[PDB]
């Protein structure tokens, strides 16, 4: 499987994944491409983030699909 | 015995 | 004999000593106190001894400080003050010495052990009796709890207890001490005896001395100011004379103008108020006093504290009437009775201070004799004073002589110094045939006869000492007579005698109540199983009932015709009462707790007294809803209401607990005696009542407009009580005439008003009550809104002759009957627009009354209920989503969760876990597939959740797939089975006719008002009528009912609807009862179908047979939702429209800009540069697969490397750089540096938030035709002149900003070395070395990183994009600065090799990357000479060895026996000997040296050449032909060359392919020309083996379980005064010291600062399973997660939390040592932490 | 002033490439203030909510962060009663790589996970945190209270 990231600056890299991956690896490939650390990395899908316990799967994550890159955030 |  | 009388003068002629005559200011007072605590301790030491010859037995007699004698010599030898006055004596009696290892040993015996603070409190679950019983270090044997859950917590200052080992009876199986696992003089008659005496002397001092301390009394000491007041304005000084003497302490030793001399003021310190009025009031008091304001109130916080004192009393009249200011107790008291009471202080300070005594055999006295004394009769009470003539004189007015309790509200004795009469109560049998509305009517007798104790006078006189000996006196007496096993049945009883005293003491006459001794009396002594069954066997527990009693029936008032508990509004700023309610609900709760015979409780004056102090809480809290303005503020007025029926509701669940566990059943004739008093108390409540019509007659009562309750615990118990018994025999056992709807309609409102409440119809009232609401479901303590449903579905069973009567009461309550009866129509229901929601929960209910057949059930056992009903909660808290323990465990009821086995066992049984896949995330439990078959959406269980959102989970799981998600029907789980016979007919009030004409009128308004809200419920209800009518009548049966009137009609409409309308959910479940309800009677209800629709829709029905809502919304939505995004495209192309149209950095993207960009680094040190050493087959020998852990080994390090790690974070040639590699402009990095105030020298990352020290500039490399193959670095020149071809052509402005840009880099880094910088010689040229040396670091760390790696021959290079960006990045800055600034010259040396310090542990790589960089030869050439040299230094330095015979032998024993040794070949061994030869060895032969040499200098040689391979990789990428390519040396892949080597043939290639040589063979055949560079001369062997943190114990338990087997390294600090027993240490994970913590220095920042690495480090908490990362330079920490996994799969605290089993993940502590080796420890904790480390930079 | 320039900036990516469920537009009288717009993500209470918000820019953009408010009535723990919104993000710790795209899809994704613990509608978090029922239907109630502005 190909996904899609689109990080702060704008630009979108390219990460081949596995539906069975969690969310840790790919935020470890993020790392990888851009230099963020899984620490602040949080990735939008649907308007919504991701855990990182849970897999790709269970977000129903396809092919060509684009998730989006944000810094970790908190309430206030 | 004990016990924005 | 005459010993006793010396001691008595002694004792009463302390005042008449010259010394302590006078009085004297507060700089003057201490040394008198010191005095008086010397000579106490002296005398009474020497006395407590057989004439001074004894004391060796227990003290040392030669201590230091000696030169001077240690022991008194005589009598007069110790009572000599002149001695001490003079310092001429020691403190003998002092036992702080390094023998004192507490080590005790008992058989049979009670521990007794007081728990010292900080030591650890071992309270296992499936061991201890209940929940006080603990255990101290010296007994915990953890070989008898095997999977055990065994909740270590640490003892903390402020709470106190005592071991309870060898209790047989607080433990529920035996525990063998582990203690017991690893000529006599205290015993003879005369010294027994003598001890005696003196323990009796001592006592009867005290307590004379204290009788006569009225002074400080809450109940006189008001009416001694008046009276001082009285007499001073009036001025009459001769009476005032004669009270002062009366009330002063007198004795008969004491002696053998008119006013007074010699009296002091002092203050008693109390909660009334902050001690900012308490500094008011002193100032106030004395002015001209220095440091009245704080050293006075000071000594305030540790009891009581004096203020004035001088020889004439007119002056010290005005501090004394200084009470009245703020209200502080404040007494006058004689300068001899303060010397007394301060010498009795000290003496039970002396009483203490034996009890620590080492001498085991002096201690089995002691305390035995104490327990006499203590205990046995206070004789010389006649003889002594009587304080009752004085209040009798002066306080006539308050003392009515008729009165018999005249003593006791005094606070003060009979006459005779006997026990006063208490407020005793007595219930009669006359008095236990009901319970009557009001207190029952009970007998006041007026004589007892109290035993008259010393222990009664000093538990008594409780109220008269202050905080400091009130606890002293607590501390020595209540644990020492606890622990005698002896002296503790007497203890109870005599304890029991006083309770009454005790209790109104605590209540109503007190100045600090929280400091009372009936909390540690109830806690150590009614939590016994004996102590508890002499307190049932008699009388006893009556009166301590009833005593409790009075203290809540002061404050009840008549509502609704019964007595009922109220919230204090009086002035009790003393808060007493809030703790005489705690402590009598604890004592009630515990003494219930602990009764042996369960039929005790239910005895008819046991019943009756219970049953009265549950009565005054019986709908004590009521709430009306607010009409009009909003509520202002919340109402806090139902805390306490909640607090004591939370109490009365525990109560009651105890006593199912204790009704479960015994073995001897409850008799059926004492549950229906209790069912009758319960149910005729509660019938006889006044109700009004209505006709709706004339033939119905039903309770009225609106919850919407009236005070209603939620918690109603006689109700309650009363559906406990008939759940205990059968049906007919609870029904028989009610009155003779009754009406249960009495009893049950308020259960009914509850119910009513918590579902009003769930709707939102209280919203106009605070979120008080929305919390109340909830508290009443789910409540924590028992099933309160199920007993309602029980109470419910009993007045629907026990009604079968006039069923429609119970459903119109049912329907009135919800406030339904007028629309139901057509007085008003559906939409102006009193809901208004709620009525769908009100109907919802209707619904629910009448579902909950129809299906919840629990409690009608009869189960093999208790424990199978029990059983079911915490599988029953499991299942519904967990299908909704798998959930992890701790969520499971909080959203379960705690009274189902009180049981840990029972819990987990039901857990096992519903769920399967399911393992973390993250690294810090806790493992879930999934609940099994064939268990949601047995869930229903609509019972009480999933109450909280929705019903249609249930639904279509739960049918998700029941389909196959996903196309009958919305196709499956639920059915409903209503069954018979295991059921009570009477209770069969629970469907009979659902067959009535008015039953179906309400659902046929709820049908007819789902389909009119077109409202599906309750419809989904309501046709889940009709399923579960249906199947019940299925159950009980038989095979397809129908209820006639719903077929006379025809609902089959308007299910016809539902199911032939359009999508529109409805849902598929709906019309599918609609469409499934028809066929339900037509198979079974096709002919009867076609006829009535076509009655109405005719054969118009019965046939379209048939030929339509056999062959989304959310969407229609949806479509809506989007719609709406294109509209403004049309809108906002309009407004786009407006703003464009209005303007014309009109390596990359971070802030400023596509700047286009021509200035060079810069690179973020953390620039540190690194702590795993350690050196190695030879003739350690612990590092060379074992071949390392991979990261690993040494759980059986204890982490001890040798003390060589500690020294290296405390080097490494001071030595500044040992640095690396880490970066996150995010390119910014110079310019940009200034100014946002400069905004953000932050500096270059310390700043945080703007893309990444990662803390950064250091910035290099870096410059773009391009591979324009220039040549530059690796071909060319590797044979023919590698030098860095060629590196820099790689940069395009400059220009001087390029040149001017690189300069410029270099020297601000090089003035503004603290990166740099000071030191270098230090030396005259170095310039600016030379920093370019130190950057290379650390560059070459940063190798050596990523290389040392990729050990942990299984595929160590190739883990290097996989894996690590960002560390070989980081790698490039710095030699692009290098051939930055060579480049611009220029080479440097070679003459300078910034670290030069000293013969005693060594620079850099890894200096063969340091020389290699200088030769590469800056000498012009070939890589290859420098690679080689370096290897060569290394391996000739190493042969040299190896084959040198101590002995050549036996050492060797051991050496390739060791060898052996880790792992693999290596075979030499011949020309091997030929090459090896030409390097060196020996020939004295005495072995066989000189193979087994040689083969250890050659293995040694193999796996010595691994580091370097991984770190050369590293090299060349970063060599590579920096010339790569493509964006991507692969690396190719000689032709051949180095990845498919290396990966799968031995580590020989390894080497071997690794040769071929980085040196001039094939193999170690022909690398050694080189010649040995001398080398110049002074890094080749006696270079240091670093650490071969596998750099990482300590190895961890596997299971976390053992740190905390077993702190003293285990052995590792202490910390020197701290460490003293027995730390051995403390469990507040961290275990330090660099180095493995067990710190322990004091509390200070920023969290113990010592252990960094000395002994350990500096920079950062990790910590281990065992005890919280959690591991703090500790960063220095800026104080911060943080805390994770430590890489343990419990058993049921939590992580953090919540894993050894309830003492589950910890176990060690090996792939977490990997990720930690990842995390460690690398320095992203400080960057971890900067980017967690977040703005928070930003404001402490 | 480099503030407008990266204003423009913002407005070229979010013209062309606005993430999904989000869409902005300035004023075209001035780049200074804009007007956003956040639909509700799906599998949330808060589902199919056209959630308006008002963005107020600072001259100082670059480091400055935004003043970010909701128009539309929000019931949120971590969203005030005035409007106004406590993110992290947003006031102290504020990175200048911020794109306004970013910054919506930071809100956009606050909506599903909010923080109960230090509230910024004392009423939203316990309801959240013990009340989910409530604390849906009332997310619901500004839901079709937000789709009556059109
Ligand atoms: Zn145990
Ligand atoms: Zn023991
Ligand atoms: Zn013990
Ligand atoms: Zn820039
Ligand atoms: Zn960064
Ligand atoms: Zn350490």
């Amino acid at each position: 499987m190909q996904i899609f990231v689109k990080t702060l600056t704008g630009k979108t890299i390219t990460l081949e994944v596995e539906p069975s991956d969690t969310i840790e690896n790919v935020k470890a490939k993020i790392q990888d491409k851009e230099g963020i650390p899984p620490d602040q990395q949080r990735l939008i899908f649907a308007g919504k983030q991701l855990e990182d316990g849970r897999t790709l799967s269970d977000y129903n994550i396809q092919k060509e699909s684009t998730l989006h890159l944000v810094l970790r955030l908190r309430g206030c | 015995r004990h016990g924005k | 004999g005459s010993l006793q009388g010396h001691i008595r003068r002694t004792l009463r002629s302390i005042h008449n000593l010259p010394y302590f005559r006078y009085t004297r200011g507060p700089t003057e007072r201490a040394d008198m106190s010191r005095a008086l605590k010397e000579f106490i301790y002296r005398y009474l030491y020497f006395v407590i001894s057989n004439s001074g010859e004894n004391l060796p037995t227990l003290f040392n007699a030669h201590p230091k400080q000696k030169l001077l004698t240690v022991f008194p010599d005589s009598l007069e030898d110790a009572v000599d003050i002149d001695k001490i006055t003079s310092q001429q004596t020691i403190p003998f009696y002092k036992i702080d010495e390094s023998r004192i290892g507490d080590v005790h040993k008992h058989t049979g015996r009670n521990c007794g052990r007081k728990f010292k603070i900080g030591e650890p409190l071992y309270r296992c679950h499936e061991c201890g009796c209940d929940d006080t019983c603990v255990l101290c270090i010296h007994c915990f044997n953890p070989k008898d709890h095997v999977n055990h859950h065994v909740c270590t917590d640490i003892c903390t200052e402020f709470t106190s207890g005592i071991c309870d080992c060898g209790d047989e009876e607080a433990w529920n199986s035996p525990l063998h001490c582990k203690a017991e696992e690893q000529e006599d003089v205290w015993n003879d008659s005369v010294n027994i005896a003598l001890v005696e005496l003196v323990l009796a002397e001592v006592f009867d001092y005290f307590i004379d001395v204290f009788n006569q301390n009225i002074e400080p009394l809450p109940t006189i000491q008001k009416d001694i100011t008046i009276k001082l007041r009285e007499m001073t304005q009036q001025g009459k000084m001769y009476e005032r004379a004669q009270f002062l003497n009366d009330l002063k302490y007198e004795n008969d030793y004491m002696f053998d103008k008119i006013d007074p001399e010699n009296y002091t003021v002092i203050i008693y310190n109390d909660e009334y108020h902050n001690y900012s009025q308490a500094t008011t009031a002193l100032r106030q008091g004395v002015p001209d006093n220095v440091h009245i304001d704080l050293l006075t109130s000071r000594i305030d916080g540790e009891g009581r504290a004096m203020l004035k004192c001088s020889q004439d009393l007119s002056s010290v009249l005005g501090g004394f009437f200084a009470v009245q200011t703020n209200g502080l107790s404040a007494t006058l008291t004689s300068w001899s009775e303060y010397l007394h009471q301060e010498t009795c202080k000290y003496i039970i300070l002396w009483i203490t201070h034996c009890l620590n005594i080492p001498n085991s055999s002096f201690q089995t006295t002691f305390r035995n004799m104490m327990g006499k004394t203590l205990c046995s009769e206070y004789l010389n009470a006649t003889e002594c004073r009587d304080m009752t003539p004085v209040v009798e004189k002066y306080f006539s007015n308050k003392f009515d002589k008729n009165d018999p309790y005249r003593y006791i509200d005094l606070s003060i004795l009979a006459d005779g110094n006997q026990i006063p009469l208490g407020h005793h109560k007595i219930l009669p049998e006359s008095s236990t045939h009901s319970l009557s509305p009001l207190i029952n009517d009970v007998e006041t007798p007026t004589s007892r006869t109290y035993s008259n104790t010393r222990l009664q006078h000093i538990l008594y006189f409780d109220n008269r000492y202050w905080k400091r000996l009130r606890k002293d006196i607590q501390n020595v007496i209540i644990p020492t007579l606890a622990s005698s096993n002896l002296y503790k049945p007497i203890f109870c009883q005599q304890v029991v005698e006083i309770f009454n005293h005790i209790t109104r003491s605590v209540a109503y006459m007190d100045r600090e109540p929280q400091l009372t001794a009936i909390r540690e009396c109830v806690v150590q002594l009614f939590t016994c199983p004996t102590n508890a069954k002499n307190i049932f066997e008699n009388q006893s527990f009556l009166d301590i009932v009833w005593s409790i009693i009075d203290i809540f029936k002061e404050f009840c008032k008549v509502e609704g015709g019964v007595l009922i508990w109220q919230r204090v509004q009086k002035s009790n700023l003393t808060k007493s009462y809030s703790i005489s309610f705690k402590q009598g609900l604890y004592t009630v709760e515990t003494l219930l707790s602990k009764v042996h015979d369960p039929n005790i409780p239910l005895r008819p004056k046991e019943i009756i007294s219970l049953l009265t102090l549950c009565k005054l809480f019986n709908g004590a809290w009521k709430i009306k809803r607010k009409e009009g303005e909003h509520v202002l503020h919340e109402d806090q007025n139902f805390i306490s209401y909640l607090e004591y029926t939370t109490s009365i509701y525990s109560i009651i669940q105890t006593a199912e607990k204790v009704s479960e566990k015994s073995k001897d059943s409850i008799d059926s004739k004492l549950f229906l005696n209790a069912i009758r008093i319960i149910s005729s108390f509660l019938g006889n409540r006044s109700l009004t009542y209505k006709l709706i019509y004339d033939s119905h007659e039903v309770i009225k009562f609106s919850v919407s407009h009236e005070r209603v309750a939620f918690m109603n615990p006689l109700q309650t118990m009363l559906s406990f009580l008939i759940e205990k018994v059968s049906l007919k025999d609870a029904y028989e056992a009610l009155e003779d005439c009754s009406d249960f709807l009495k009893i049950s309609d308020f259960s009914l409102r509850s119910v009513v008003l918590c579902s009003q409440i769930d709707v939102g119809f209280w919203v106009r009232n605070g979120m008080s009550v929305l919390h109340q609401a909830s508290y009443y479901k789910n409540n924590p303590e028992l099933g309160s809104y199920s007993r309602d449903i029980h109470l419910n579905q009993l007045a629907i069973l026990w009604e079968r002759d006039d069923i429609p009567r119970i459903i119109y009461n049912i329907l009135d309550r919800w406030e339904l009957l007028d629309w139901f009866t057509g007085e008003v129509d559906y939409q102006h229901t009193v809901y208004e627009d709620k009525i769908s929601f009100i109907i919802q929960q209707f619904i629910a209910f009448i579902y909950q009354i129809l299906t919840e057949r629990q409690y009608f059930k009869t189960f093999s056992s208790l424990k199978d209920r029990r059983m079911d009903q915490i599988k029953n909660s499991i299942i519904y808290n967990l299908y909704m989503k798998p959930l992890s323990y701790s969520k499971l465990l909080r959203s379960v009821p705690d009274y189902l969760t009180e049981d840990t086995t029972e819990f987990d066992e039901a857990l096992e049984e519903v769920s399967v876990f399911v393992e973390p896949k993250g690294l810090a995330d806790n493992g879930v439990f999934k609940l099994k597939a064939s268990l949601y078959a047995k869930v229903d959406p609509l019972k009480l269980l999933n109450l909280e959740n929705e019903f249609e959102s249930s639904a279509t989970i739960i049918k998700s799981h029941l389909a196959k797939d996903k196309d009958e998600i919305a196709k499956v029907v639920l059915i409903p789980q209503v069954s018979i089975k295991q059921l009570d016979k009477d209770a069969l007919n629970l469907g009979a009030f659902t067959r009535n006719t008015v039953f179906a004409k309400v659902v046929y009128k709820l049908l007819q308004v789902c389909l009119d008002m077109e409202d599906s809200t309750f419809l989904n419920e309501l046709l889940h209800l009709v399923h579960g009528i249906f199947r019940d009518d299925e159950l009980i009548n038989g095979k397809d049966s129908i209820p006639e009912a719903y077929l006379s009137k025809p609902i089959c009609n308007l299910l016809l409409s539902i199911a032939n609807a359009k999508s529109d309308v409805f849902s598929e959910s709906i019309v599918r479940k609609a469409d499934y009862l028809l066929e339900k309800m037509i198979m079974k009677k096709p002919n009867e209800l076609f006829e009535s179908l076509i009655a109405s629709f005719g054969n118009q829709y019965v046939n379209d029905y048939k030929d339509k047979k056999l062959r989304t809502e959310k969407e229609r919304k949806r479509r809506l939505a989007k719609k709406h939702q294109a509209r403004l995004l049309a809108k906002f495209n309009n407004q786009q192309t407006k703003f464009m429209k209005e303007h014309e149209s009109e390596f990359t950095c971070a802030l400023c993207q596509d700047s286009s800009s021509t200035d060079f960009f810069v690179i973020p680094a953390y620039h540190d040190h690194s702590p795993i540069f350690r050196p190695g050493n030879i003739f350690n087959p612990n590092e060379f020998m074992p071949m390392w697969d991979g990261f690993y852990n040494d759980d059986e080994k204890q982490a001890y390090i040798d003390d060589d490397v500690l020294e290296a790690l405390k080097e490494n974070g001071s030595c500044g040639s040992r640095k690396v750089f880490v970066s996150c590699n995010h390119h910014i402009h110079h310019n940009c990095f200034k100014r946002y540096v400069q905004k953000k105030r932050f500096s270059s020298n310390a700043f945080i990352c703007p893309l990444c938030q990662t803390f950064s020290n250091c910035t290099l500039p870096l410059c773009q490399t391009s591979k324009a035709n220039t040549g530059l193959s690796l071909d060319m670095f590797l044979e023919s020149e590698l030098s860095l002149d060629t590196l820099s071809r790689l940069f395009k052509p400059f220009t001087e402005e390029n040149y001017r900003t690189i300069n410029s840009i270099f020297s601000l880099m090089i003035s503004q880094c603290q990166g740099f070395d000071k030191a270098v910088r230090k030396r005259a010689n170095f310039s600016h040229k030379d920093v370019s070395l130190i950057l290379s040396v650390h560059w070459a670091n940063t190798i050596s760390m990523l290389e040392i990183a990729s050990r942990l790696e299984k595929p160590y021959s190739i883990s290097f290079f996989r894996s690590r994009e960002q560390k070989y960006k980081t790698l490039k990045n710095i030699l692009v800055c290098i051939m930055l600065f060579t480049f611009v600034i220029g080479k440097p010259s070679m003459e300078f040396e910034p670290y030069p090799q000293q013969p005693d310090t060594v620079w850099n542990q890894n200096q063969l790589f340091q020389y290699i990357v200088r030769s590469a960089l800056f000498s012009p030869v070939s890589l290859r050439q420098t690679v080689t000479e370096a290897l060569t040299t290394f391996s000739r230094q190493f042969l040299r330095d190896f084959l040198q060895g101590l002995s050549d015979a036996e050492q060797v032998t051991k050496l390739y024993a060791k060898a052996s026996k880790i792992g693999d040794v290596l075979k030499v070949s011949e020309q091997m061994l030929f090459a090896l000997r030409t390097i060196s030869d020996v020939r004295m060895e005495g072995l066989d032969s000189e193979s087994i040296i040689y083969d250890l040499a050659y293995t040694f200098l193999l796996k010595s040689l691994l580091p370097t050449i991984r770190r050369c391979l590293v090299f060349i990789k970063v060599l590579h990428e920096l010339v790569k032909d493509s964006e991507n390519e692969t690396l190719v040396i000689n032709g051949h892949e180095v990845e498919e060359e290396l990966e799968f080597e031995d580590t020989a043939e390894f080497v071997n290639k690794a040769l071929k392919m980085i040196t001039e040589k094939e193999s170690l063979v022909d690398l050694l055949t080189t010649q040995e020309s001398i080398v110049s560079h002074p890094y080749l001369e006696n270079i240091p062997y670093e650490y071969c083996g596998i750099i990482k943190l300590i190895d961890l114990s596997k299971y976390l338990n053992t740190y905390v379980t077993q702190s003293k087997e285990i052995k590792l390294r202490e910390e020197r600090s701290q460490h003293m005064k027995n730390a051995d027993n403390r469990l507040d240490f961290k275990i330090c994970l660099t180095c493995g010291v067990k710190v322990h913590l004091r509390a200070d220095r920023h969290e113990m920042t010592k252990h960094l600062n000395k002994n350990c690495f500096k920079p950062f480090g990790a910590f281990l908490m065992p005890n919280s399973s959690e591991v703090c990362l500790h960063l220095t330079q800026p104080p911060s920490n943080i805390f994770i997660s430590a890489p343990y996994l419990n058993s049921h799969g939590e992580v953090g605290r919540n894993a050894m939390r309830r003492g589950d089993l910890t176990t060690l993940n090996l792939k977490r502590y990997e990720h930690l040592n990842r995390l460690w080796i690398n320095n992203e420890i400080p960057g971890y904790i900067s980017r967690v932490m977040g703005d928070e480390f930003r404001v402490t930079i | 002033t480099p503030a407008r320039r990266r204003l423009m900036r913002d407005f070229k990516r979010m013209k062309e490439d606005a993430p999904p469920g989000v869409s902005a537009s300035p004023l075209p009288d001035n780049v200074m203030v804009w007007n956003a717009m956040i639909i509700g993500p799906a599998d949330t209470p808060y589902e199919d909510g056209t959630f308006r918000l008002l963005l107020e820019f600072d001259e100082e953009y670059p480091n400055k962060p935004p003043h970010v408010k909701f128009l539309s009535e929000m019931f949120h723990p971590n969203v005030y009663a005035n409007g106004e919104i406590c993110l992290d993000i947003l006031q102290n710790r504020w990175t200048p790589t911020y794109d306004v795209a970013s910054i919506l899809t930071s809100i956009q994704s606050l909506f599903n996970d909010p923080n109960p613990a230090s509230p910024a509608n004392v009423e939203a978090a316990t309801l959240f945190k013990d009340h989910k029922s409530q604390y849906v239907k009332r997310v619901k109630e500004t839901v079709e209270k937000s789709w009556e502005d059109d």
